[PDB]
RNA sequence: AACAAAAAGGAUUAGAUACCCCAGUAGUCUUUGCAGACAAUUAUGAAUGCCAUAGGUUAGAUUUUUAAUUUAGUCUAUAAA
RNA sequence: AAUAUUUUUGU
């Protein structure tokens, strides 16, 4: 028994009754701590006690002794086997960088999904093409394959747009003397320099260290 | 709509749900590492983890706000505990707004059940019912044994075991905040959350020193109205009846 | 957690009360951040200068007017369908009911009971009762809609006083003999929820509160009911005058 | 997400009276700025800028070859709301300070004002036209002006988007051909490579845009017409502008040194 | 029915976070590295970025804050997290910014995706209304399946001896009675013909006779049986008799969603020369010189074979920082597998020149000082 | 195959050699010189310029010592994280 | 064949039947019987019902066969006890 | 890495 008898939650009853009376008997009872009449109508809550958790899937009808009837289940919806089917056809689309830090919370507000693709407060990754597609298949009444392919083409032209944007951008400020830094391509072989020298270093030494393997293996030292 | 240092600057009053969920304060441990006592909060389980419920979290902090709030009522001494790398602005503001005390390091095993050595020289005030300090004390101050908190109120229990263990012991309440991987009979007041986010706890904090705060004010409020509410402890009650005991002698002789 | 609450024997009901409001606030996920309070500001105060007379004869021509376009209170698509709706009831009930209304104002909640078994005991009598249920439940619509006594108010007489029998207890019907002998004119504890005019009205006449000022002071007594800040400002947009400015405010009728 | 805020002195509702009837306002910053912002919030929707100012954007994507798109909406909604709210609802006098350095700077306000209309009729395309004020280190503030293009940022931090001279119709085989076509590429290289060409004190306090002159087609296009046979136009457009210029606000922003 | 509090996690941030999809295909029978694994093809794990407020207090939205010592000081901030929390009851996290950045790279260059082509160079598009389509209906004959890209059935040729046989007994096997009612629907059709064509001058076809017989009129003529097994299990066509099966179809969208772009027939107009002929060059890597009967290049991150011709000949290692030689990218496909492959191209002398022009590498400017 | 087990719970998670043992590296240059004698000879003349290797090795001054190494430290942080536990 | 109680020799040792060594018969193995004692051990009889988790592992099964559920065993570390 | 001489007693 490496536990501890915890009472924490008897503070109340245990200080009730120690200040009910007194020690010395034939006095009054001494004035009890200043926390005994704050949380005198705040009760503990009940803990350690098992009840049967929310079941998230239709649980097995065939077993006859089940088993786990106290585990958490796990939380899977119809959007999950969407996302796993369109980021395996678009697998670079995971590079797009995607922040999953709420700021409020209140981002499923302005989400109208019978718009269109572009919303409000989210970016546009696979995720708008899920909720836009499981929208069309439920509303629409339209199959999987249908609403993807819908959903799926409203992403692409959208994606177009933003890389043709890139390219003229550049190209329009220079026509007036606009003037950039080192692009990520040049900044990237800059950095393998850098790395490819250090390996060359590294090289080098051990090759020449191998060399003195080789001639160690046979023995002249006796300088014939 | 969200700036990092807005739980410091300007904690709310109450916590919703979708600012518990944007401070990450659902996002319970490793499904393997878990404390199937606390399988009462649980939600369910996503990305390996169990997920807490987010309206358990909800009413659990809003009955500890309660607490906080009756207890800085009565006149009592709260302590805000958290013990981490970067839980000490957290705390110290906490304990600004309910005019607590602030604890930020390794708790001494020993502060509450062994105060008299511990806490030997650290000096002491007696105040009167507005706060102000009270002269004539000087001989109680010095016999005076340490004080201990009315209410401690830890933001990481699964650490410092050593300080609720002896609130427990010394008939202390406590609030914690307690994880998937903690083990909630540690504490009275339990607030299922995820400890280990520096953002979900600045929440929790604000909204319990707010609680404090709005408890400081009615006590003070009424106290100009000549309406008390608390009375004198036992420890200072003692020394009063012996001052009379006293000047008894010097009335007769 | 009701079940978890142990009060002592010794605390009086308002100390229970107050214990199990506190609760019942702990799980309150937040009203809707859409919905608007619907009978609130120019609905609102149609309902005050139309349900005023004691004459259903002048409630349906104030709501005519309400409906008749170029009206300045903003109601003629709520005024139009509250006047179907009230052409399509026993315009016995009508009378009978709006006549308790003016009369339940000064009851006791024990004679309202024993007045209204003497009431619904002729109701049992009548022609409207028999019919409508008929027509309406065991029927289901079917025959057609149903058909009161009489067909419509314009048939009444402004002399005809129909609301009169309703309220003459007779010697046939025993008395309402209830289970104890408690009563009270006005509710013992029914200010659990949110602050309406009379609330609002003792804060002002006991106070100087300002405009913006004053909605907080029931945030925190409330202890940030949900719903507070909503409620109090809707008061405080029908029956509040920006008299002095920011710096008070008082109400209307004045 | 970044919204749309508000002109200076209802000029939305009501518009200047003699320089921009209210539909014109309202097509010009009312409608177009609500383009930009639209166009924006997408491309910010989701990175860092998603709560950053225009100002902050500008300075941010400035030298970034691959947020230049960013730049001109961000760039573009800053200059367009600097110039409508430097606009005033009736003509203001001049202030004796500010009157009597512009003197020393152009010689007479006259000087100034043809300078700047000139500029923006020689520059035949849309930008900005910007009354910077000067002041190096040691210096005294000096004040000039400084024509930008389609969207181009006055401020010394964003100095990679200036845009000030045209690479089509300025660089050829003629001596200033020659000239131009140098320090277009000294720039080029230089910011490449990451080479200071001119020294800037920090904070970017050298240059101080104090007014501004929105040259763009959708300004005027609509109030003055194209201008044939010297009616109205772009001309007229940029003089009636000189008759509602805040020269009170104009003044302070200028923080002019007490040398009198 | 979902409670409040359930219905915002399900919309939440970190609930849409995709779940990791396997590796790129390798070789099942082949030898790896366990102790040691490099950069994949493409990306597995989903990049995660967080504002630069954020990042000095290592709150990247995950169960717990992130150190700072290998989390700030890069301009990008990237990172993939493996497990939200591990056993040891830390965030299991790391840079993201190999493939992150890669795809900004290849963004960089500025060209599309096209059909892979046998061997009059056709670059069609990859995203067009004609080929790129996955729903589909029992109407569309071989004709149209050439068109399609995402099967339902897998490649014969591909899968392995004991992948085979799994699929012939516990996909195929189970599917006979299925498939004798496919055969049904088409009889039903055939009878409608005659009697259509000869109404101008349908029968239930529930019969295993017709059935059963009309298979035994198909045995002397195997090929036109293929085109019906492949219709009822949506397999990829494999004998010609087209749609680029050699390899076998992808195992994700011919474009795997790096680049968006459906034409190159642009010409990027220069400020001072004006338009240009071809594209501007980039800078490439030598990798594993030929004296391996092929020279490997890196260009923007991926590994592409060098241009049909020194650098290339034999391994310098006096040349700081390894050979670099510029060079164009003619044409980039994705292929069955999934790699990104790219058809380098030697690019032109004028080209690179010009492309210096506006960095400061040239020796001798081509404006001005250019006497001819 | 299979993988590491999660080891059981111990009473301090180390290695009892953190920083690796230094040879003393003249001893490998005596061998040397013990070879030569034992093929060439003792008085001969082709262990010369071994043995005048030997002299020069205990000449020279012997290395500082390294750094201690930081290993047991790191160990004794996720030793309860790593393993089943801590054992006392 | 090999190994090896016994018997026998050589050493060690204050003495050495011994431990070590040179050799070595029963016996070990095959077939047919007798014999029934074992730390024949998990120092824990067999069996039924029931009690919260985690990390490995064995033979299967199912599946969105990637990786998670699941039946019957076995082994470590724990909770309540 | 496969190394191994002996060494009793204490009212
Ligand atoms: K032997
Ligand atoms: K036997
Ligand atoms: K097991
Ligand atoms: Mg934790
Ligand atoms: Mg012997
Ligand atoms: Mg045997
Ligand atoms: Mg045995
Ligand atoms: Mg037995
Ligand atoms: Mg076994
Ligand atoms: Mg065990
Ligand atoms: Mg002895």
């Amino acid at each position: 028994g490496k536990g501890r008898i915890f009472q924490a939650a008897k503070v109340y009853q245990r200080a009730s009754e120690a200040a009910a009376t007194n020690i010395v008997s034939g006095l009054p009872p001494r004035n009890p701590p200043l926390w005994l009449k704050a949380i005198e109508s705040i009760p503990p809550a009940e803990i350690n006690t098992r009840p049967y958790p929310i079941q998230h899937s239709p649980p097995n009808p065939r077993a006859r002794k089940p088993r786990n009837l106290f585990r958490p289940t796990k939380i899977v919806y119809p959007e999950d086997e969407l996302r796993r089917d369109f980021y395996r056809d678009h697998p670079w689309e995971l590079a797009r960088p995607r922040m999953i830090i709420e700021l409020d919370g209140k981002d499923a507000r302005f989400l109208d999904w019978s718009k269109g693709l572009r919303q409000r407060g989210i970016p546009l990754s696979g995720e708008s093409v899920v909720q836009r597609q499981l929208w069309l298949m439920e509303n629409q009444g339209m199959t999987k394959q249908e609403a993807y392919d819908k959903a799926r083409h409203e992403f692409y032209k959208l994606r177009q747009l933003e890389q043709m944007e890139r390219r003229i951008a550049v190209e329009e400020a220079r026509m007036v003397g606009g003037y950039f830094g080192k692009d990520l391509l040049t900044v990237g072989m800059e950095l393998e320099n850098k790395t490819y020298e250090s390996w060359k270093k590294w090289a080098t030494t051990e090759i020449a260290r191998q060399e003195s393997a080789r001639a160690s293996m046979y023995t002249n030292v006796v300088d014939n | 709509r969200y700036i990092p240092e807005q739980y410091l600057r300007n904690p709310p009053s109450d916590a919703s749900l979708e600012d518990l969920m944007a401070a990450q304060a659902h996002m319970g441990h490793n499904t393997s590492l878990w404390n199937p006592a606390n399988a009462r909060y649980i939600y369910g389980v996503r990305q390996g983890i169990h997920i807490i419920s987010l309206e358990t979290t909800a009413t659990h902090l809003r009955r500890a706000a309660r607490v906080v709030e009756e207890v800085a009522y009565r006149g009592g001494l709260i302590l805000f505990v958290g013990t981490r790398p970067g839980q000490r602005p957290i705390v110290v503001r906490a304990a600004e707004l309910a005019k607590a005390c602030h604890l930020f390091t390794k708790w001494r095993p020993g502060t509450i059940t062994n105060r008299e050595q511990l806490l030997g020289g650290v000096p002491l005030t007696v105040v009167d019912e507005l706060d102000r300090p009270l002269s004539g004390f000087e001989d109680h101050l010095h016999d005076r044994r340490p004080l201990a908190p009315d209410l401690v109120v830890c933001l990481n229990p699964k650490e410092n075991m050593t300080l609720l263990y002896e609130c427990s012991l010394a008939k202390i309440p406590t609030i914690g905040i307690i994880d998937t991987n903690t083990n909630p009979s540690w504490v009275t007041y339990q607030i299922p959350a995820n400890d280990d986010s520096l953002r979900a706890t600045a929440l929790i904090s604000g909204v319990l020193g707010r609680a404090g705060e709005r408890g400081q004010k009615r006590r003070l409020e009424a106290a100009q109205r000549g309406v008390v509410t608390w009375k004198t402890p036992a420890d200072v009650q003692g020394y009063f009846e012996l001052a009379s005991a006293r000047a008894a002698d010097a009335r007769r002789r | 957690r009701l079940a978890e609450l142990t009060p002592r024997d010794y605390w009086t009901i308002e100390q229970r009360l107050s214990v199990i409001n506190d609760t019942i606030e702990e799980f309150s996920t937040g009203v809707p951040y859409d919905e608007n309070i619907e009978i609130g500001g120019k609905i609102r105060l149609a309902i005050d200068r139309c349900f005023k007379y004691d004459k259903i004869d002048e409630i349906i021509a104030a709501l005519k007017e309400e409906a008749a376009e170029g009206a300045k209170g903003g109601v003629q698509s709520w005024a139009k369908n509250t006047l179907e709706e009230l052409t399509q009831r026993s315009p016995t009930s009508l009378h009978v009911t709006l006549r308790q209304m003016r009369l339940g104002k000064s009851w006791g909640i024990a004679h309202t009971f024993k007045r209204e078994h003497q009431m619904a005991a002729k109701f049992m009598k009548s022609h409207d009762f028999n019919e409508g249920v008929t027509a309406l439940l065991i029927d289901k619509g079917a025959n057609g809609p149903a058909k009161w006594k009489p067909a419509s108010l314009d048939e009444i007489p402004p002399g005809a006083n129909i609301s009169e029998d309703y309220f003459r207890n007779d010697p046939e019907v025993p008395v309402l003999e209830l289970l104890n002998d408690r009563s009270y004119m006005q509710y013992p504890y029914n200010k659990f929820g949110l602050p309406n005019d009379y609330d609002v009205k003792e804060a002002i006449e006991k106070g100087n509160f300002t405009r913006e000022k004053l909605i907080d002071h029931f945030v925190e007594t409330r202890r940030g009911k949900q719903g507070v800040r909503e409620a109090v400002s809707d008061v405080l947009d029908r029956m509040a005058v920006r008299s002095k400015g920011t710096e008070h405010v008082q109400w209307k009728k004045e | 997400q970044h919204y749309l805020m508000p002109l200076r002195d209802n000029f939305e509702q009501e518009g200047i009276r003699n320089f921009l009837s209210p539909g014109s306002v309202n097509m010009a910053y009312t409608e177009y700025q609500t383009f930009i912002l639209e166009k924006l919030n997408a491309l910010v929707v989701g990175t860092d800028f998603e709560q950053k100012d225009t100002k902050s954007i500008v300075l941010a994507t400035a030298r970034d070859p691959e947020l230049a798109h960013v730049f001109n909406h961000a760039s573009m909604a800053h200059n367009n709301h600097f110039f409508f709210d430097h606009l005033s609802p009736v003509p203001v006098k001049m202030g004796d300070k500010l009157f009597y350095h512009i003197n020393e700077n152009f010689g007479s306000v006259d000087t100034l004002r043809d300078e700047m209309i000139g500029t923006a009729v020689s520059m035949f395309g849309p930008g900005f036209v910007w009354l910077v004020r000067t002041q190096l280190p040691g210096q005294p503030v000096a004040l000039r002006v400084m024509a930008t293009y389609l969207a181009g940022s006055p401020y010394p931090g964003a100095h990679w988007r200036r845009q000030e001279m045209d690479a089509q119709t300025s660089i050829g085989s003629s001596p200033q051909g020659l000239s131009n076509g140098q320090r277009f590429f000294e720039r080029s290289a230089a910011g490449f490579k990451g080479n200071k060409l001119e020294p800037t004190a920090p904070g970017g306090t050298d240059l101080i845009p104090i007014l501004c002159l929105n040259t763009w087609e959708y300004a005027w296009l609509r109030e003055y017409g194209t201008g044939v046979g010297g009616m109205g136009g772009k001309l007229a457009y940029a003089q009636s502008w000189w008759n509602m210029i805040d020269w009170a606000k104009v003044e302070e922003e200028a923080r002019l040194e007490t040398r009198i | 029915g979902v409670s409040p509090g359930g219905a915002l996690l399900r919309t939440s941030r970190m609930f849409s976070l995709p779940p990791v999809i396997p590796p790129p295909p390798g070789n099942k029978l082949q030898m790896i590295s366990e102790r040691a694994s490099a950069t994949e093809a493409y990306p597995t794990h989903q990049v995660l970025t967080t504002f630069e407020s954020s990042r000095s207090r290592g709150d990247w939205g995950l169960k717990r804050p992130l150190p700072l010592k290998s989390t700030t000081g890069t301009t990008y901030p990237m990172v993939k997290v493996k497990e939200m929390d591990s056993l040891e009851q830390i965030t299991d996290f790391t840079s993201g910014t190999q493939h992150g950045l890669t795809l900004k790279k290849f963004q960089a260059l500025n060209i599309p995706i096209s059909t892979p082509s046998e061997i009059r160079p056709v670059q069609r598009s990859v995203f067009e209304a004609d080929t790129d389509v996955t729903a589909f209906s029992p109407d569309e004959q071989i004709q149209e399946a050439e068109k399609r890209w995402k099967f339902s059935g897998p490649w014969l040729a591909g899968m392995t001896p004991g992948e085979f046989k799994e699929y012939l007994a516990k996909t195929v096997r189970p599917k006979r009675a299925e498939f004798r009612k496919f055969i049904q629907k088409k009889i039903a059709a055939q009878k409608t013909e005659a009697a259509n064509r000869e109404l101008q001058e349908k029968p239930e076809s529930i019969t295993d006779d017709e059935v059963t017989e009309y298979l035994r009129r198909l045995r002397n003529d195997n090929q036109v049986l293929y085109d019906l097994v492949g219709q009822f299990l949506d397999l990829a066509p494999l004998k010609p008799p087209s749609p680029y099966g050699g390899r076998g179809p992808p195992i994700t969208h011919p474009s795997a969603g790096i680049s968006y772009l459906r034409t190159a027939a642009y010409l990027n107009n220069h400020p001072i020369y004006g338009p240009q002929k071809s594209h501007p060059p980039v800078q490439a890597r030598v990798l594993k010189p030929r004296r391996g009967n092929d020279a490997k290049i890196g260009v923007a991150g991926f590994v592409a074979d060098g241009p049909l011709g020194s650098v290339m000949d034999k391994f310098d290692p006096s040349i700081e920082g390894g050979a670099k030689l510029w060079v164009n990218v003619d044409k980039a496909t994705v292929d069955s597998t999934g790699r990104v492959q790219l058809t380098v191209s030697d690019a032109k002398a004028t080209d690179v020149l010009i492309a210096k022009e506006l960095i400061g590498d040239a020796r001798e400017p081509i404006f001005g000082s250019a006497p001819k | 195959p299979n993988k590491p087990i999660r080891l059981p719970p111990l009473k301090q998670l180390r290695v009892r050699q953190a920083n690796k043992a230094e040879e003393n590296p003249c001893i490998a240059v005596m061998s040397s010189v013990l070879a030569c004698w034992a093929s060439a000879g003792y008085n001969s003349a082709g262990c010369a310029t071994v043995e005048n290797a030997l002299r020069a090795c205990m000449d020279a001054p012997k290395p500082a010592p390294k750094p201690n190494n930081t290993i047991n430290y790191h160990l004794s942080r996720f030793q309860e994280r790593l393993t089943q536990g801590k054992s006392k």
